[PDB]
RNA sequence: AACGUGUCGCGAUGGAUGACUUGGCUUCCUAUUUCGUUGAAGAACGCAGUAAAGUGCGAUAAGUGGUAUCAAUUGCAGAAAUUC
RNA sequence: GAUGUGGCCUGGAGGUUAGGACGAAGCUUAUGGCGUGAGCCUAAGAUGGACCGGCCUCUAGUGCAGAUCUUGGUUGGCGUAGCAAAGAUCUAACGGAGAUAUACUCAACAUGCAACGUUGGAUACUGGAGCGGGGAAGGAUUUCGUGCCAACGGCACUCGUA
RNA sequence: AAGUUUGAAAAGCACUUUGGAAAGAGAGUGAAAUAGAACCUGAAGUCGUGACAAAGACAAUGGAAGUACCUCCAUUUCAAC
C-alpha cells in the first residue's frame, strides 16, 4: 500500500515553467525534483493498486457442478468426443474402458506399465511422455517450469 | 632541472627571502644533488649559492 | 574493423585512433581536406598549414567564422588553421606510414583512399552562470580512422 | 535436499551452499569396477584421486585430482592443461558431474563413508 | 561549383528490446518463539601476512572452546590424516 | 454519443497441436504476399545464440503523438555567445617526447606552428589598513619529499591545494 | 543512480613493429574478439563515410495519374506451348 508514495513530494505550483506533477523534495540526488506520486511518474504508484480484497474465488451452484460433473462423465463415454479432445484411443478395447478390480493389488511400477501396455492405453502415456517441454513464456520461471499433456485418467473404488 | 627545493632551503638557511639568493646558473647538477640542509650549507660555503 | 575495405588489402595500410581529445568538428575539417591526396602531398599541407602559409578550408562546420585568402585554392571563403587538429592528424599519419613501411610497401607511391571522422563519447564538466545555475561544459572528442593504398 | 517446488529457493540453496554442501554437490560416479567392489555408485572428489573425462573436450583424459575448488564449482585434474599466451601452462577446471573415478583416495573417514553408502 | 537535399551499403554515438534473475510483493503454516542494570537496542573505535568499503568479530578481535563432518581455503603468500 | 464484430494486437492460466543448434525469441528492410483496416505471413540478414508458434477457453497492471506529462538519451542553435575588473611580461641557457620533425627540385625564408617548468639577467607590480609574517571560527592532511599527467586546475602545463 | 549479463573455460591478446605514452598495424586464444573487460543481444533518434538520384528560387512534407531510371522480389512463360 505504501509502493509508490513513500516520498514528501509536493507540486512546486505554476510560475515554475514545469508540470503541476509533484517532485521530491530536498536536493544532492538526482531524484530531487524529479516527479512523483503519479502512475505516469517513473517511480511512482501505480494507477488503481491491487489489493487482496479481490474476488478471488467464486461460488457455484452445487445442483449446476453435479450437472457439469454427469455431462463431463457422459462425454467421456463418448469415443468421438475422446478422440476430438486429443486423446489416442485406436487400440482401445472398447469406451468406457472398464477392468478388473484386481490392479489394485499390484506393488511393483512395472506390472502398472505391463498392464497399461496391455489394455492399450501406453499410446496415451507416451503421447504425454513425448509432449514433457520447457514452458514457454514467464512461467518458466514461476514454478511451472514444464508443461505436458493430460492422459489417462485411471480411476480406483478407494484409496487403496 | 627544476631547482625550488634547493632555492627554499637556502631561503630558509640564509635569512632573506627568494630574491636575496642567487643559485649559480651553472652548477645546476651540483646543486640539484643537494637535498638535505648541510648540503646547502656545503653549497652555500663552496659559493654555488650566495 | 574499418567502415570500408581497401581495394587490395595488401597494398594498403591503416591507421586508427579513438578518443582523440581534439575536437570533433575541427577535425573533421582537417582530416577530409586529405582524402584523394598522396600521403606525401598531405603531409605538405599540414606542415604548410602549421606555417599559416595555406589553411584547412572548414565546410559543414564553419558557422559565422572568419573569412581568408587561403581558402580560394579549396574553392571556399572560409577556413581555419586548427594547430590540435593538424598535428594529431600529422600523428596518425606517421602511424599509417609505419605500418604501410612495415608492411614492404613505398611510403612514396601511397594514396590515401579513406578518410572518416566520427563523434566518439563525450567528456562532461561544467560551467557556472548568473543567478545560480549550473550547465554543460563538455567536451566533443572524435575517431579518426583511414586506409591509404599503393598505386 | 536442495531441490524443492520454488526455483528461486533452489537456485539459492545452491549458489550460496556452504563448503561442505558444495563438496557433497561436487559428487562423481565411481567407475564399473569401483561399483562393483564398493557397491556404491558416486562418491564426493577429493584430492589425489584418479579420475578420467566422460564429457567435454578433453573426454578420455585421465589424470589425478590435484585441487577441488569448491568456490568455482571446479576440480583440476594433472593431465588437463592448456598453454597461455606467455606459453606457461594453466590448470582447466571441470565440473566434477563430467568426470569418473577410477581410483579412490582412501582414508579411515572415507572408507567410513564408503561403508555408509554401499547399497549392501 | 560549393553548401545543402534524398536513397542504399558500411561505420560511430546511444543503451531500448528480448532472453535470463541468489531480488521484491502477496498469501498460508509450524513452535518448550519475545530484549535490558547479570548493562539492552542504538552510537563509536578497533581487529587479517596482505584488507578502502562490506561482512564477521572484540586487545582471546575475518575469531578461542565443544560437537558433528572428513580434506580444504584460495587473488597471492604462509602452513600442511583416528579424537589429538 | 450508442451498439456490434468465428474483428486485430499484448503479458499470464487451463487445454490441444506443433516448432527449435540443419538456429528460438529479440532486432534490421527498395521484401514481397494477403487483408477495406487494426494487422498477419513469407524472404534475406555477410543478425542473434536459446527458447517458442498456431487454435479453443480463462485472465489482466493489455494498444500512445502531444497531458508547460515522467525518466533516460540525443539534438539545431554552434565551433556560436563568449573565456575583456585586480597594469606584464621579455631574454638566454638547461630540462622535457613535446623539434631545427620535408617524396623528388633544392643554401637558408617562403613546408613542425604554438605552447610548457627551473636557473641567471632585465622589467614591472604589491607598497606595512601588503598577492608580508602569525592566530581564532571554519576546514582536516590541503603540510613535506619522491614519482607521475589518464581525469581535474572552464587556455596551458613538463607545474599543482590533482 | 547502479544487473560487473565477456566467455563453456581467462584460454583476459605472448611476441614483432610505429608511437613519449594512449594507442595503432600485424600476430595469437577462442566456435565466435563489431564476445577484448563493468565486454550477451545491441533498437530508435542523431552523426560520419563511399556509391548513386538528382535538384533553381514555388519552405518542406502530402493526393492522384503517368513516365524516365533502377530493383540481392513476387509470380507466369518458354514451343504443336
Ligand atoms: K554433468
Ligand atoms: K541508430
Ligand atoms: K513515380
Ligand atoms: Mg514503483
Ligand atoms: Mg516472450
Ligand atoms: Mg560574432
Ligand atoms: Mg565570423
Ligand atoms: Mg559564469
Ligand atoms: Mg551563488
Ligand atoms: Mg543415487
Ligand atoms: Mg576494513
Ligand atoms: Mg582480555
Ligand atoms: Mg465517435
Ligand atoms: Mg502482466
Ligand atoms: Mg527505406
Ligand atoms: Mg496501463
Ligand atoms: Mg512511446
Ligand atoms: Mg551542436
Ligand atoms: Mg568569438
Ligand atoms: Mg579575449
Ligand atoms: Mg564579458
Ligand atoms: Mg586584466
Ligand atoms: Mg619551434
Ligand atoms: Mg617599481
Ligand atoms: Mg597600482
Ligand atoms: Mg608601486
Ligand atoms: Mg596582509
Ligand atoms: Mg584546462
Ligand atoms: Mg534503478
Ligand atoms: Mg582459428
Ligand atoms: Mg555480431
Ligand atoms: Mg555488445
Ligand atoms: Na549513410
Amino acid at each position: 500500500r505504501l509502493s509508490g508514495m513513500n516520498h514528501s513530494a509536493h507540486s512546486w505550483g505554476t510560475g515554475r515553467a514545469v508540470a503541476r506533477i509533484p517532485r521530491i523534495s530536498g536536493g544532492g540526488t538526482s531524484t530531487s525534483g524529479a516527479g512523483a506520486f503519479g502512475n505516469m511518474c517513473r517511480g511512482g504508484r501505480m494507477f488503481a493498486p491491487t489489493k487482496i480484497f479481490r474476488r478471488w474465488h467464486r461460488k457455484i451452484n452445487l445442483h449446476q457442478k453435479r450437472f457439469a460433473v454427469v455431462s463431463a462423465l457422459a462425454a467421456s463415454s463418448v469415443p468421438s468426443l475422446v478422440m476430438s479432445r486429443g486423446h489416442q484411443i485406436g487400440n482401445v478395447p472398447e469406451v468406457p474402458l472398464v477392468v478388473e478390480d484386481s490392479i489394485q493389488g499390484y506393488e511393483k511400477t512395472k506390472e502398472a506399465m505391463a498392464f497399461l501396455k496391455a489394455i492399450a492405453a501406453i499410446d496415451d502415456v507416451n503421447r504425454v511422455n513425448d509432449s514433457r517441454e520447457i514452458r514457454a513464456g514467464r512461467g518458466k520461471m514461476r514454478n511451472r517450469r514444464y508443461v505436458a499433456r493430460r492422459g489417462p485418467m485411471l480411476v480406483m473404488p478407494n484409496n487403496k | 632541472v627544476s631547482l625550488k627545493l634547493q632555492a627554499r632551503l637556502a631561503s630558509s638557511i640564509l635569512g632573506c627571502g627568494r630574491a636575496r639568493v642567487w643559485l649559480d646558473p651553472n652548477e645546476a647538477v651540483e646543486i640539484q644533488n643537494a637535498n638535505s640542509r648541510k648540503s646547502v650549507r656545503k653549497l652555500i660555503k663552496d659559493g654555488f649559492i650566495i | 574493423h574499418y567502415s570500408r575495405k581497401p581495394q587490395v588489402s595488401s597494398k594498403s595500410a591503416k591507421a586508427k585512433v579513438s578518443d582523440l581529445r581534439c575536437h570533433y568538428k575541427n577535425t573533421f575539417e582537417t582530416a577530409n581536406v586529405i582524402n584523394g591526396m598522396p600521403l606525401r602531398k598531405a603531409q605538405q599541407l599540414y606542415r604548410q598549414v602549421l606555417a599559416k602559409t595555406r589553411c584547412i578550408p572548414f565546410k559543414r562546420y564553419n558557422g559565422k567564422i572568419g573569412r581568408t585568402a587561403q581558402a580560394k585554392e579549396w574553392g571556399q571563403t572560409k577556413g581555419r588553421w586548427p594547430r590540435k587538429s593538424v598535428v594529431a592528424m600529422m600523428s596518425l599519419l606517421k602511424n599509417a606510414e609505419a605500418n604501410a613501411i612495415e608492411k614492404g610497401l613505398d611510403p612514396n607511391q601511397m594514396v590515401i583512399k579513406h578518410v572518416q571522422v566520427d563523434q566518439a563519447a563525450r567528456m562532461r564538466r561544467r560551467t557556472y552562470r548568473a543567478h545560480g545555475r549550473i550547465t554543460p561544459y563538455m567536451c566533443s572528442p572524435c575517431h579518426v580512422q583511414l586506409f591509404m593504398s599503393e598505386k | 535436499s536442495i531441490k524443492c517446488g520454488s526455483r528461486r529457493k533452489a537456485r539459492r540453496a545452491h549458489f550460496q551452499a556452504p563448503s561442505h554442501v558444495r563438496r557433497v554437490l561436487m559428487s562423481a560416479p565411481l567407475s564399473k569396477e569401483l561399483r562393483a567392489k564398493y557397491n556404491v555408485r558416486a562418491m564426493p572428489v577429493r584430492k589425489d584421486d584418479e579420475v578420467i573425462v566422460k564429457r567435454g573436450t578433453f573426454k578420455g583424459r585421465e589424470g589425478k585430482v590435484t585441487a577441488c575448488y569448491r568456490l568455482k564449482w571446479v576440480i583440476l585434474i594433472d593431465k588437463v592443461n592448456r598453454e597461455k599466451a606467455n606459453g606457461s601452462t594453466v590448470a582447466v577446471g571441470i565440473h566434477p558431474s563430467n568426470v569418473e573415478i577410477t581410483k579412490l583416495k582412501l582414508t579411515h573417514h572415507r572408507k567410513s563413508i564408503l561403508e555408509r553408502k554401499d547399497r549392501s
